[PDB]
This record gives structure tokens, C-alpha cells and sequence, in this order.
């Protein structure tokens, strides 16, 4: 005997926030399931970000550009925070060329996702405040990765006296939930509610990430249950 | 300076992060030093994630 559940329901208030519920369960078993999911989800997914920058007329991370209200440091620092998305698979790494040449306030979505391979989710972020007359040329590199990498490792890519490497936070997830509570019939017990929540950046719906986490976890237990090589 | 002809100079700057061994403090005497950089998962997390 094994009280197997079948109730897996999705409700999906938005493109990025979703709920899930798991019904009915044998006692003390859902905590295990959910905490395993929480760890793997929040640890080991895959994303994209920007790494390298080449500004015209600046040579190092402490310069200043005429007519631009921020340092180069703050340009890099806030460029760090811009979350992205694919539209096509197989997009490995990309280089971009922005030429802002008008009396503007330079914002995120103002980035023409001019490469067909890729796009920006968060468009309404303020990169910088130009004057009426500043002219700025920038060149981007966006690449895929996992977890977190600091700057100096990204010194690998050929500074060429101009390139500045930047930090890169790759994780595509922002918040995770699970909670459990009993449900019952009169005199007969052992009904369990698991209620779970996934909050992402919008680069991918909750279902794909949840599926991938479970695929990796089953891939781990598979070897560790069947194959039994001995000493 | 009278006896010398010239003096040259260079500036060197370093951008410095945190790592284990650095010192921290607060406004009430709590001197301390960083012991371990914990990954975000296993930090004790409240009922709202």
C-alpha cells in the first residue's frame, strides 16, 4: 500500500509568479519533498548577464565622461542590475553597440535589443542622466552562466587596454515558497496539503524551472538507487 | 629641493571588496570579524522567503 497523490494544480496569477498545490500526501513526507525543491531551485539554475564594457574616451574604472552626470563606476554598477531574456535557443555570447547621440535620459529599454538573438525584460530602468549635449558610445558583451562570478576571473577576456570587466549575477530566481497543512476526513487521517510559490524574473515561467530542478534531482538519485558497485 | 633636479610620481588605486578576516562593527560596541561566508540557501529564513 502507498497513498499516491495525483493532485498537482497550477494557478499562475501572472507570467512570472505562480502557485502550485500537491494533494494528498502521507505524513512527514511533503516537508522532505518541498525543502529539496527549494534548495535545488534557489541554488543551481541558469541565466544571462553582461560582463565586458568598452566606453569611448575612458580607459579605466575611475574616469569621467564630459557631460554625463554619473561616474563610469556607477554606469557599470547599475548596468550590473539589468535582467534579460532569450527569445531563441543556442544564443551563446553576444556583442552590442549603442550610440546614444541626442539630448536624452539614457534608460534600460532604450537599449535596442538590436541583436535578433536576445532581449531585455526590464525596460524602464534609468541607466544615466545625460545633459542636453552629451555623446556616448558603448559596447556590450552578454553571456550565459550559473550561480555567481566575481570580476577578476573575468579578466580572462583580453582587456586590450580598454576593456573593463564587470561582476555578473546570473541567477534567474528571486523567491521561493512551500508550506504544509493537514487535511482530513472524519476519523480518517493522513491527508496533506502542500502549497508552493515561485517568483522569478520573467525570463522563464515557473513551470520550466521547476521541471528542470526535478529532472536534476531524479538524475542524481537514479544512479544512487539502482547501480550498486561494491568494494 | 636644491640638490635634486626632478621628482617623478605615480598613483596606484585598489578596489577592495570583503573577504574572510575583515573586521566589522556597529554603533554600540559590537566589534567583530567575519568568520564564514554562507551561501544564501541555508541561512535561517523567515516565513516569507
Amino acid at each position: 500500500a502507498f497513498q499516491k497523490p495525483e493532485n498537482v494544480l497550477m494557478m499562475e496569477t501572472s507570467d512570472s509568479i505562480a502557485k502550485f498545490e500537491f494533494k494528498p500526501l502521507e505524513p512527514g513526507y511533503g516537508i522532505t519533498i518541498g525543502n529539496a525543491l527549494r534548495r535545488i531551485l534557489l541554488s543551481s539554475l541558469e541565466g544571462f548577464a553582461i560582463t565586458a564594457i568598452k566606453i569611448e574616451g575612458v580607459e579605466h574604472e575611475f574616469a569621467t565622461i564630459p557631460g554625463v552626470l554619473e561616474d563610469v563606476t556607477n554606469i557599470i554598477l547599475n548596468l550590473k542590475q539589468v535582467r534579460f531574456k532569450q527569445i531563441v535557443p543556442n544564443a551563446d555570447v553576444e556583442k552590442a553597440t549603442i550610440v546614444i547621440s541626442n539630448s536624452e535620459v539614457f534608460r534600460a529599454g532604450d537599449l535596442n535589443a538590436q541583436l535578433s538573438n536576445f532581449e531585455v525584460l526590464n525596460s524602464n530602468l534609468v541607466i544615466c542622466h545625460l545633459d542636453k549635449s552629451a555623446t556616448l558610445t558603448m559596447e556590450f558583451s552578454i553571456n550565459k552562466g550559473r550561480g555567481y562570478v566575481s570580476a577578476e576571473e573575468n579578466r580572462a577576456e583580453h582587456n586590450e587596454l580598454s576593456t573593463i570587466a564587470i561582476d555578473s549575477i546570473y541567477t534567474p530566481i528571486r523567491n521561493v515558497k512551500y508550506a504544509v497543512e493537514n487535511f482530513r476526513v472524519e476519523q480518517k487521517t493522513d491527508y496533506e496539503k502542500l502549497l508552493m510559490e515561485v517568483t522569478t524574473d520573467g525570463s522563464i515561467r515557473p513551470v520550466d524551472a521547476l521541471r528542470e530542478a526535478a529532472q536534476i534531482l531524479i538524475s542524481h538519485f537514479s544512479l544512487f538507487a539502482e547501480n550498486k558497485i561494491a568494494i | 629641493p636644491a640638490g635634486i633636479v626632478q621628482m617623478a610620481k605615480v598613483y596606484i588605486a585598489k578596489k577592495r571588496k570583503i573577504q574572510v578576516g575583515d573586521k566589522m562593527a556597529g554603533r554600540h560596541g559590537n566589534k567583530g570579524i567575519v568568520s564564514k561566508i554562507v551561501r544564501q540557501e541555508d541561512m535561517p529564513f523567515l516565513a516569507d522567503g
